[PDB]
RNA sequence: GCGGGGUGGAGCAGCCUGGUAGCUCGUCGGGCUCAUAACCCGAAGGUCGUCGGUUCAAAUCCGGCCCCCGCAACCA
RNA sequence: AACAUGUUCUU
RNA sequence: GCGGGGUGGAGCAGCCUGGUAGCUCGUCGGGCUCAUAACCCGAAGGUCGUCGGUUCAAAUCCGGCCCCCGCAACCA
RNA sequence: GGUUGCGGCCAUAUCUAGCAGAAAGCACCGUUCCCCGUUCGAUCAACCGUAGUUAAGCUGCUAAGAGCAAUACCGAGUAGUGUAGUGGGAGACCAUACGCGAAACUAUUGUGCUGCAAUCU
RNA sequence: CCUAAGGGGGACUCAUGGAGAACAGAAAUCUCCAGUAGAACAAAAGGGUAAAAGUCCCCUUGAUUUUGAUUUUCAGUGUGAAUACAAACCAUGAAAGUGUGGCCUAUCGAUCCUUUAGUCCCUCGGAAUUUGAGGCUAGAGGUGCCAGAAAAGUUACCACAGGGAUAACUGGCUUGUGGCAGUCAAGCGUUCAUAGCGACAUUGCUUUUUGAUUCUUCGAUGUCGGCUCUUCCUAUCAUACCGAAGCAGAAUUCGGUAAGCGUUGGAUUGUUCACCCACUAAUAGGGAACGUGAGCUGGGUUUAGACCGUCGUGAGACAGGUUAGUUU
RNA sequence: UGAUGGUCAGAAAGUGAUGUUGACACAAUGUGAUUUCUGCCCAGUGCUCUGAAUGUCAAAGUGAAGAAAUUCAACCAAGCGCGGGUAAACGGCGGGAGUAACUAUGACUCUCUUAAGGUAGCCAAAUGCCUCGUCAUCUAAUUAGUGACGCGCAUGAAUGGAU
RNA sequence: GGCGAAAGACUAAUCGAACCAUCUAGUAGCUGGUUCCUGCCGAAGUUUCCCUCAGGAUAGCAGAAGCUCGUAUCAGUUUUAUGAGGUAAAGCGAAUGAUUAGAAGUCUUGGGCUUAACUUAUUCUCAAACUUUAAAUAUGUAAGAAGUCCUUGUUGCUUAAUUGAACGUGGACAAUUGAAUGAAGAGCUUUUAGUGGGCCAUUUUUGGUAAGCAGAACUGGCGAUGCGGGAUGA
RNA sequence: CCAUCGACCGAUCCUGAUGUGUUCGGAUGGAUUUGAGUAAGAGCAUAGCUGUUGGGACCCGAAAGAUGGUGAACUAUGCCUG
């Protein structure tokens, strides 16, 4: 009485290449969150010195 | 009964095997594949003669045995039953379904239609290829017509298009008959029963010349 | 009912191959991943811990974290009308590095190598690939080589 | 499930934090407070007329429930709770299985 | 359209799964009695209703010709 | 308290 | 489509909740009687419909198959 | 070149059946106070290198050897398959055009290669 | 389901077969040899595993604490499950290591409410103390219709909104089932496959059976049978002319052209169907919206009355029976 | 149901109907003239009776603890539970085997089992599926009618049976 | 509520609960309708959740407004390099399972020279839930400036370390900046409509005897589309 | 304006100085944690189209439910008088 379509994927990619299929933006620097906490947390403390050092040697 | 053999004719349908996960299937009603006098030596029966399929389709068990009958009776009856060794070379494995609807009146009462409809067992067919043999008879050449007749008879009994041919190799052998009569002459052919074994040049040596005495090594 | 389960569908993509089953080969364990490597990814049945989903098998993607025993790889998964970036970790006996990367390595070291032979000997030179360009002109002799007729041949039977 | 009756674990007490010799018991729910406000409001909304004013679960479908063990810490008396997959039956302390006897039938 | 069945004189096995048909009642003899009845001892008794096929081998499987007894056979 | 029965036909 | 039954010669338990097959009648031996019945003292007799499976262990628990008796099959 | 220790690839290295093996190495081999483990000094432990032996392990060689590996005017451009037509055919199916392309089969060849360290008739 | 069937370490090797040892045999335990897993690993199946992931021994609690990142299902939400790290604290081992439950793929649960553990920390608002109550963090009590209402029937007295998204006719596709016709020829037919038949098989046709389906119609296509009347089909019962025979004649049987012409009267039943009686040259089969209700009839079916049986506690149910019921 | 009552009415009342009444009456049901009869079952569901002895049982009251809110305990009405009655209350009213000197049949026996196992009657009946039951009669011919028969799908005794 | 010798009858043509006014424009996931022109763009019948299945929310597809820039690196495509896969086919004198026939042994193992079993070499035939092998089509990744090389800075991470890891200073390499073809340019944001019954064709494919039947896969279509042809026809 | 590594404020976990109503205080330093925050403000007000929710809610449409009234001139039943 009710029966219907159960299931198609019909249309669907047509519908995705209207707009689709995009790639993700890729960037120079990715996020370090999920990077292992041991490797981030000393890279933040590396990154500090050197714009320490040449922060010096910019001055002489 | 039984459907019209219409009804299965062509194979629709993946292979479906008696299996673990269909016991409940009944007997094909061919029995007997070797037929004849099937003890007889390979140098008896040169001559060989198939009748060899022409049509993808599906022979029923019941087709099979109405048509080994068919055959074995005609050339016993003519040429006696020692002259001759005919085999029917496909055997049903494929099980065939039925969904029994009620044949009488206000069955739609009773019964649910195509809800549920996977089918029950219901016989056994030969799935055949387009130029696949179907039977096959050994003879000696004085009585190739006998038997050319016989499987004449025989085609009747299958649905479709069958062809009769005359094989150029010495009887059930994969050999032509003149490269059977060379290596015989050579030694390098020995009885087994029915059938025959071959010369290896490979493996022990030792074991080669003692198997085959009247090897003439060349 | 249906079944969905994670490794639905695997009975054969995870078997090991044949007459290859087994302890896993040293060589496995010492290879070195940095970030930035591509690798391509391999589920060992075997191993249980640190498997790939079935989607990965046969994917190829970046090295972007590398831990104890495994490392982190970014993989495009395409999902409806956009890639989203996948992080899957993968311990290292489900993953191999990638051979067309080293291949490119060694064209950029013969590029720059034939750049400078140029530049040192005065000219230029071109390093961009080619597709393979139509033959050219040619001459055949017929020494020992007539030409030889060939016609197509009748019908025979062998049954 | 066979549990035994003390348990060597991790204790969040400030004078511990470390793994001490616990106490293992059962959990078990206690009696329901007629002044948690809760039940306060029900009362008040079933007093008068109007029937059952809230919904009765009649739909029961499970068998078993969770069995939360009560870990308390011998040194600071500090506890923990511990919750077990779904089980027919269990018992603390009972007799450990013996590997390779013959069964007295 | 079906569903069972046709094995001694009559009731039943033997069939399922080919090679090897038995008991029961009843008849033909002896045992016992004064003679019977009963009782006991023995003995004969069906190549399977019939015609076909498959088979090395058919009561046993697969068809046809009869007899026995039934179950099912619009509808709005 | 319990205790039923006795083939046919004679000489 | 369901549901119950299948255990000595007969009619029934035991299943559930695994470890032993219990009851009445019947059968057989001896006794009491002139004899028989009743009665008394003894003895045999069910591998649990069947093929599998699990379990250390199957009448039992878990499937297929076979036979027996039943319930449901409605709205036009 | 032999051998040992630690290896890489993990049968061209495996398996059966014979035979041979100098030097060193390895091995079997002797013993039970001590550390240690056993129903048993068999295995495990320890001690001697002293009494012996290449018999076995190990290494190599042999076999119209099994297995394994490799090749191919072997089968076969076959089976299968992408694209095409208002192609053929009642249909099952088949051919053609532009492409890709097996396996079995057959025949022939081979039977570990090698890194680090030490040592040797 | 499991305190090990979880974690670590160690030693060993499994099914099965062969050959041997008192009672001892097919099966007791002891010995050797072969043994690529043919075993075992809680439980379905698939995958995985041999100096192990199996068996046995020893020690254990990582089946723990804090809170982030990720994979699958996916909206890239929740739940379930899983992966790799960080920071602790532990187990084991000589050690490298390994361990955040079960070798992997299933084994599960929001808001509100209650309850417990933790900080014993915050609040009870005129100020305090002690009870009591309320919060914060983390679990448990459960929703299996499993993203999670608190829930029995009957209507043959019935209503409304709709539905041809959907049943009960015709029609359409199909043709299993029904009906009809071929091919082969084992046998029957005194001899002889085919005068006449014809098994085992096998190819079709038809839409006069019954199903299957749900395309049309639910702002309605009048839903049985008979009566009446016309016409069509041929797969021919009779009548015309013929061919065949196991055609002497008579009778009969098989077949061809043929639908020109006919194919009846009655008992029982609402019947189509069935079944007898009888006449006849013969008493063929079918179609036309299962022809034909503004042509009839209204016996049946199928509104409301009533009775019975079985069922139901009951209201009531019943391809069970019965009687009365407006045909524009 | 004997009036301080039964049945019924009303929002209430110093309120009503039966009632100008009193068991030959009023009220509530079932069956359905006469004749002849009306079997067995109180296990179930109801209805009803008994309470000195008695588990559970509300509010109030009682005792204890507490600073108090409160908590706990005992006691505790009817009801429930325990025990009896009642079918012209609702209703209900059995299987499997063997057995006689032809055969058949089974008066007879064994066994399981209920609250009781459908009695007297009646029947293919307006109640019987199978079924157009079988036999007889009626007709030329009868799915009709009538008389018989009865393991009766699913007849049956005031849910009244047979006349 | 009445009244009923009982039909759910009757109670002013109204009865399985009269009539009248009001609450009341009661609510409806349902049926019907919904009013001028031209221009530009232009769908969906699919995903997840829902007492959800004639309905919603959610994502997708569509429009509008733009904004930051101006050839940056992009593409339903090829080439070159490199991965993954277990379908088609094939195979069974290869493992598992199925399966016809002899033959030679074994009798130490059970019957009547056999009869079956066992062993060995053979023989006919098979598999969606078998397999050593194994395509075609389809599919992942790369082809540089965010690069390569040289020197040596940072750090609490790492190494026995002066070893590494990650990110850098300074120096060098220039239009062939490291395959092809194309590019009414690239990137970014907000907001909202309709839709959430589909259906057809070739090929692959499941149930069913089959169906203009029922259910999937990829692509193209119809729906939403006229036009020439197929007489006629989504 | 974008990607990325930090710094600041509140919540959470740890640390715990000079001191003390000795149980308070919380200097200082940490932590794959957390917020609809900071880091040279951007808002408020009026108006317009579109979109949302409550309203009769685009228009017309139930079967129902409730409150207060009016009918025994028909008809049902009793009673009284013909
Ligand atoms: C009454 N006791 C009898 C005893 O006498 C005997 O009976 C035989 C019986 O077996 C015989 O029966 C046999 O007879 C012959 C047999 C001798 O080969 C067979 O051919 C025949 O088929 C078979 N019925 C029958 N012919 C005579 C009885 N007395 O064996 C049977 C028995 C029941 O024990
Ligand atoms: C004595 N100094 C304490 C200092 O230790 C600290 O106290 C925290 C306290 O704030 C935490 O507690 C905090 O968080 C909990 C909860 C969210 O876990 C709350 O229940 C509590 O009210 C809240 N203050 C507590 N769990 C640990 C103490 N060290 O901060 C508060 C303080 C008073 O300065
Ligand atoms: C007028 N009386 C007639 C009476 O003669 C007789 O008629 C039959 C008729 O029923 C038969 O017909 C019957 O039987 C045939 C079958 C034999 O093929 C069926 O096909 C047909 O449908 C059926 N009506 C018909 N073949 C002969 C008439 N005399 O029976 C029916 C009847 C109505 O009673
Ligand atoms: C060799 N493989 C082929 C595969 O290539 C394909 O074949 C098609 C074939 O089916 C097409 O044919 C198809 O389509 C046409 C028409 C509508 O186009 C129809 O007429 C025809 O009946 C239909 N089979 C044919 N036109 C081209 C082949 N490449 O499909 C069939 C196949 C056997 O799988
Ligand atoms: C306490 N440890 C901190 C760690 O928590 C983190 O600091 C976060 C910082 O990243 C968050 O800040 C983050 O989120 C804010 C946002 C809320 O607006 C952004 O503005 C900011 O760019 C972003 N980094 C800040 N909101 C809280 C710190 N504790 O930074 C690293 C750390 C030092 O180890
Ligand atoms: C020139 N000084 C700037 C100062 O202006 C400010 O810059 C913020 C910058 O931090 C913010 O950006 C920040 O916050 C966003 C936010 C979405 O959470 C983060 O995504 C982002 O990572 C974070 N850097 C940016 N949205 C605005 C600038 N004015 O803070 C950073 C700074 C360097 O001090
Ligand atoms: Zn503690």
């Amino acid at each position: 009485m009710a029966k219907s379509k159960n299931h198609t994927a019909h249309n669907q990619t047509r519908k995705a290449h209207r707009n689709g299929i995009k790639k993700p933006k890729t960037y120079k620097y990715p996020s370090l969150k999920g990077v292992d906490a041991k490797f981030k947390r000393n890279h933040r403390y590396a990154l500090h010195g050197t714009a320490k050092a040449l922060a010096k040697a910019r001055a002489e | 009964a039984r459907r019209p053999a219409r009804c299965y004719r062509y194979c629709k349908n993946k292979p479906y095997p008696k299996s673990r996960y269909n016991r409940a299937v009944p007997d094909a009603k061919i029995r007997i594949y070797d037929l004849g006098r099937k003890k007889a030596t390979v140098d008896e029966f040169p001559l060989c003669i198939h009748l060899v399929s022409n049509e993808l389709e599906q022979l029923s068990s019941e087709a099979l045995e109405a048509a080994r009958i068919c055959a074995n009776k005609y050339i016993t009856k003519v040429s006696g039953r020692d002259s001759f060794h005919l085999r029917v070379r496909v055997h049903p494995f494929h099980v065939l379904r039925i969904n029994k609807m009620l044949s009488c009146a206000g069955a739609d009462r009773l019964q649910q239609g195509m809800r549920g409809a996977w089918g029950k067992p219901h016989g056994l067919a030969a799935r055949v290829s387009i130029g696949q043999i179907i039977m096959s008879a050994r003879t000696k050449d004085s009585n190739k017509d006998v038997v050319i007749e016989g499987l004449r008879r025989a085609r009747y009994k299958f649905p479709g298009q069958q062809k009769i041919i005359i094989s150029k190799k010495w009887g059930f052998t994969p050999l032509n008959r003149d490269e059977y009569i060379a290596k015989k002459t050579n030694g390098e052919v020995i009885d087994d029963g029915a059938y025959v074994k071959f010369l290896s040049r490979k493996g022990n040596l030792e074991a080669n010349l003692q198997q085959f005495p009247n090897y003439q090594y060349s | 009912g249906k079944s969905r389960g994670y490794r639905s569908g695997t009975r054969y993509a995870f078997q090991r191959d044949f007459k290859k089953h087994g302890a896993i080969p040293l060589s496995t364990y010492l290879k070195v991943y940095k970030v930035g490597d591509i690798v391509d990814i391999k589920a060992n049945g075997s191993i249980q811990k640190g498997m790939p989903h079935k989607y990965y098998h046969g994917k190829t993607g970046i090295v972007y974290n590398v831990t104890k025993s495994s490392v982190g790889v970014i993989i495009n998964k395409v999902v409806g009308n956009r890639y989203i970036e996948k992080r899957v970790n993968l311990r290292v006996e489900h993953v191999k590095h990638s051979a067309c990367r080293q291949e490119f390595l060694n064209r950029v070291k013969s590029n720059a190598a034939k750049k400078r032979e140029a530049k040192a000997n005065g000219e230029t030179v071109y390093l961009k690939r080619q597709a393979a360009k139509p033959r050219g002109s040619r001459i055949i002799s017929t020494e020992g080589n007539i030409p030889q007729t060939l016609a197509p041949v009748a019908y025979e039977t062998f049954i | 499930v066979n549990v035994p009756k003390t348990r060597k674990t991790y204790c969040k007490g400030k004078e511990c934090r470390k793994h001490t010799q616990h106490k293992v018991t059962q959990y078990k729910a206690g009696k329901a407070s007629l002044f948690a406000q809760g039940k306060r409001r029900y009362d008040r909304k079933q007093s008068g007329y109007g029937g059952q004013t809230k919904q009765i679960f009649h739909k029961k479908a499970k068998t078993t429930k969770k069995v939360v063990l009560r870990l308390e810490c011998v040194v600071c008396k500090t506890k923990a709770q511990l919750p077990l997959k779904r089980c027919k039956h269990f018992e603390l302390g009972g007799d450990k299985k013996q590997k390779g006897q013959a069964l007295q039938f």
